[PDB]
RNA sequence: CCCGGCGAGGGGAGUGAAAAAGAACCUGAAACCGUGUACGUACAAGCAGUGGGAGCAUGCUUAGGCGUGUGACUGCGUACC
RNA sequence: UGUAACGGGGCUAAACCAUGCACCGAAGCUGCGGCAGCGACGCUUAUGCGUUGUUGGGUAGGGGAGCGUUCUGUAAGCCUGUGAAGGUGUACUGUGAGGUAUGCUGGAGGUAUCAGAAGUGCGAAUGCUGACAUAAGUAACGAUAAAGCGGGUGAAAAGCCC
């Protein structure tokens, strides 16, 4: 005998909603990152994107422990040469309030196609509302 | 009706009815077994041990092929160190069809 | 091999691998690194060895029944239409006819029938015995045998 | 200067797929003679436009 | 006597083509690249029936982690549950049983819930 | 009938005439025979006087109707190359090829 | 006979048992370059395999299972002497 | 050269100090097969073993037992135009060198067994010879004295002829 793996076109993948409002940063994309991955479904595989669709909600609102929210800094280089562009937390939230959340899950997924088709499936929004009724995206906690 | 049983030093989940491939046993081609070695009956009622093995469960079955297996080659080397040494494979296998699940 | 000493092209230099022949047994033409000489590829045989194999293969026909001893063995003339007659009556075919008294008219009509092999007690063989299936000896040639091999 | 290694017949292929030659597609045909030809070209015979103008 | 030795190389080099017949560019078609391709296929071929055993075998244990914890235990939990009550069960079926019969995989938490 | 037709030795190299090769596949013959009238290449002479062959042979021996012929498997093989001795510079020899095709088409319906 | 430059080369017809025995002429391997057919391949990094593996293309007997080809995605994996 | 002194995300516990119980984790160990190498002996007798304990990573190197090639003997026997060798595929089979049977090609030799003898097995030697790749349809086409148009020839003319 085999062990069933899971098979694209039969996987039944349901939508969810979070609200980011007071949450821990790292505490929260972890909890992403296991569902997007799908390893909280019985029927996981390691090569098949199982897991759910994500639409985290009040992205801006997040909440960081310590001296993070001044002192955590975000480098990213520019590929040229010598271009190494960094930035704080506040300013991170000020301009685009999604990136820190969508980085922070994108660390914590795999590398690889799976790994950016799971990513994909992730929604950040810095408001409230959202254009997805169509789906009635169950509410996780 | 599906159950499970070790017999190889190994479990198999099975069904009433189906064939099964299993480690080599010192039994004829074509004679039944019998394996007192139960660790789980799914029905309506989920029989299951709090012991080794149920209490009165036995599974019966009928031997099908003695057959050996697909052929493994092993190929040990070290490099820069002029060894290679090719070795091959098959290990046997009993193949069993479940008459019966008590 | 013929061939000149010269070394093709000079050691360095060149980005070719370094020769100095065209003899050279890694060359095309010429070479074979150990050839081999006329040689003599006989071996020594102790006499008692020798005499003891003939002793025990003589000794196994009796027990296969190959060993045909027979008196008075001589055919009338010079002829093979007579000799594989012969055979055919005595009941035989791939035979090692041995006689003492070597008579010519024997071996004259047996050089062409090739299953027939005609000897003298003398030139008795290892292989000879071996080799064919029945074997024909006269009481004189078993005589000089036995008294030659003792 | 020079190959450190050599390249393969993928390799080869994939640059080659721009050499591949367009056909022309696009025959006239003559109004007087009905005779194919390259636009703007005369014809083999000596026409253009359905006008001799050649010997 | 001498011997012209054209037949059995190439019986022995299209043995080995043959086993690399599948691989990519030279690795199939000239012997010199292939015979070492064989080789390392026949090193990854041994090296990988010892991780077959615990690739599956992780595989599994996420699957009855991520079973056990729908109904609201952690595996380690589950394992010194069922172990506790003297349960034989290995993960390879344990895992199946999480898929299919989960009504069964069920009985299985509260009769590791007892311990 | 299939009726085939080819040109053996053909003094052009393979390379080049398997380009021009490429805009006759699948082809009506009528429709490829005004192209290579009207492509600029040596190997368009070539293959042309191939496949008017091929019309030709296919015509008179086996098939006739010239209207329903399309061009199916037209391909070209590298022939027996001839070995010249173009000298260079500071006494070295170079090996130049004169390489040859082997021009085949089949022209059925 | 046919196309072709009263050519090179080819195609039919015909000799022969056989002309993928047609003068390069027995057999005709490999590298090498081709033509069709099946699958894969234009958001994806690395000794190019290996263990897993859906899909897809396909054959058998059965009324359900097996084999061959391909190999998306994924764990490990720095050639040989 | 670029964060670049947790492997990364990230963390106020996911850091630290101490106690306890869990689990994961190797080719370690146990489980179920299969093989070989040794040493005891039930007493069999030249050996299956009722067994028993045991070992089995390996360069230089030492020691065992084999596969295959060509050739000579058994062989004026045996297999072959009712298809040999060679080539090319497939399906079994052996722990391995390898074997066996058969469709296509090939169109004439082959060789069991057990012996005997070797020019006896190649991927490397900037190895030797041949063939074919690569860069590549890339550089170059040999003086910077210079060509142009018309008519002819011929399948075809920038280059030939006038
Ligand atoms: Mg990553
Ligand atoms: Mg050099
Ligand atoms: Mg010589
Ligand atoms: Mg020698
Ligand atoms: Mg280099
Ligand atoms: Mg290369
Ligand atoms: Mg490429
Ligand atoms: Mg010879
Ligand atoms: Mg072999
Ligand atoms: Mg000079
Ligand atoms: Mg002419
Ligand atoms: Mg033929
Ligand atoms: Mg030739
Ligand atoms: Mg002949
Ligand atoms: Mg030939
Ligand atoms: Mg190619
Ligand atoms: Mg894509
Ligand atoms: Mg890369
Ligand atoms: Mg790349
Ligand atoms: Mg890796
Ligand atoms: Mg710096
Ligand atoms: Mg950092
Ligand atoms: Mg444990
Ligand atoms: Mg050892
Ligand atoms: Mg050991
Ligand atoms: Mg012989
Ligand atoms: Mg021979
Ligand atoms: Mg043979
Ligand atoms: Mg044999
Ligand atoms: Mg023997
Ligand atoms: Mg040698
Ligand atoms: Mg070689
Ligand atoms: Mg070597
Ligand atoms: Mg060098
Ligand atoms: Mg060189
Ligand atoms: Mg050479
Ligand atoms: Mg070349
Ligand atoms: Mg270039
Ligand atoms: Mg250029
Ligand atoms: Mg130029
Ligand atoms: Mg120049
Ligand atoms: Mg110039
Ligand atoms: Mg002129
Ligand atoms: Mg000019
Ligand atoms: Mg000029």
């Amino acid at each position: 005998m085999k062990t069933f793996t899971a098979k694209p076109e039969t996987v039944k993948r349901d939508w969810y909603v979070v609200d980011a409002t007071g949450k821990t940063l790292g505490r929260l994309a972890t909890e992403l990152a296991r569902r997007l991955r799908g390893k909280h479904k019985a029927e996981y595989t390691p090569h098949v994107d199982t897991g759910d669709y994500i639409i985290v909600l009040n992205a801006d609102k997040v909440a960081v422990t310590g001296n993070k929210r001044t002192d955590k800094v975000y480098y990213h280089h520019t590929g040229h040469i010598g271009g190494i562009k960094q930035a704080t937390f506040e300013e991170m939230i000020a301009r685009r309030p999604e990136r820190v959340i969508e980085i922070a899950v994108k660390g914590m997924l795999p590398k690889g196609p799976l790994g950016r088709a799971m990513f994909r499936k992730l929604k950040v929004y810095a408001g409230n509302e959202h254009n997805h009724a169509a789906q009635q995206p169950q509410v996780l906690d | 009706m599906y159950a499970v049983f070790q017999s190889g030093g190994k479990q198999h989940r099975v069904s009433e009815g189906q064939t099964v491939r299993l480690e080599k046993l010192d039994i004829a081609t074509g004679e039944t077994v019998e394996f007192a070695e139960v660790l789980m009956i799914a029905n309506g009622e989920e029989v299951k041990i709090g012991v080794p093995f149920v209490d009165g469960g036995v599974i019966k079955a009928e031997v099908v092929a003695h057959g050996r297996g697909e052929k493994v080659k092993i190929v040990k080397f070290r490099r820069r160190k002029h060894y290679r040494k090719q070795q091959g494979h098959r290990q046997w296998f009993t193949d069993v069809k479940i008459t019966g699940i008590s | 091999v013929t061939g000149s000493g010269k070394k093709p092209w000079r050691q360095k230099g060149t980005g070719r691998a370094r020769s100095g022949s065209i003899k050279s047994p890694i060359w095309r033409s010429g070479g074979v690194t150990f050839a081999a000489r006329p040689q003599d590829h006989s071996q020594k045989v102790n006499k008692k060895m020798y005499r003891g194999a003939l002793k025990s293969i003589l000794s196994e026909l009796v027990r296969q029944d190959r060993l045909i001893v027979v008196e008075k063995f001589s055919v009338e003339a010079p002829k093979t239409k007579l000799l594989a007659q012969k055979l055919k009556d005595m009941a035989l075919e791939d035979v090692l006819i041995i006689t003492g008294e070597l008579d010519e008219n024997l071996f004259l009509a047996a050089r062409n029938l090739h299953k027939v092999d005609v000897r003298d007690a003398t030139g008795i063989d290892p292989v000879s015995l071996i080799a064919f299936d029945k074997v024909v000896m006269t009481a004189d040639a078993v005589k000089q045998v036995e008294e030659m091999l003792a | 200067a020079v190959q450190q290694n050599k390249p393969t017949r993928s390799k080869r292929g994939m640059r080659r797929s721009h050499d591949a030659l367009t056909a022309v597609t696009s025959l006239s045909v003559d109004k007087t003679s009905g005779e194919k030809h390259l636009r703007h070209h005369i014809t083999a015979d000596g026409y253009y436009r359905g006008r001799k103008v050649i010997a | 006597a001498r011997v012209k030795r054209g037949v059995i190389a190439r019986a022995r080099h299209k043995k080995i083509l043959k086993q690399a017949k599948g691989y990519y560019g030279a690795r199939s078609r000239v012997y010199r690249v292939a015979f070492q391709a064989v080789i390392k296929a026949g090193q990854y071929a041994y090296r990988d029936r010892r991780q077959r055993k615990r690739q599956f075998r992780q595989l599994w244990i996420a699957r009855i982690n991520a079973a056990a914890r729908q109904n609201g235990i952690s595996y380690s939990k589950f394992i010194n549950g069922l172990k506790k009550a003297s349960v034989e069960i290995d993960r390879k079926i344990l895992a199946d049983i999480a898929v299919f019969d989960k009504v069964a995989f069920t009985a299985l938490v509260e009769k590791a819930k007892a311990a | 009938m299939e009726t085939i037709a080819k040109h053996r030795h053909a003094r052009s190299s393979a390379q080049k005439v398997r380009l021009v090769a490429d805009l006759i596949r699948g082809k009506k013959v009528s429709q490829a025979l005004d192209i290579l009238t009207y492509t600029n290449k040596k190997a368009a002479v070539l293959v042309k006087k191939v496949l008017e062959s091929a019309i030709a042979n296919a015509e008179h021996n086996d098939g006739a109707d010239i209207d329903d012929l399309k061009v199916t498997k037209i391909f070209v093989d590298e022939g027996p190359s001839m070995k010249r001795i173009m000298p260079r510079a500071k006494g070295r020899a170079d090996r130049i090829l004169k390489r040859t095709s082997h021009i085949t088409v089949v022209v059925s319906d």
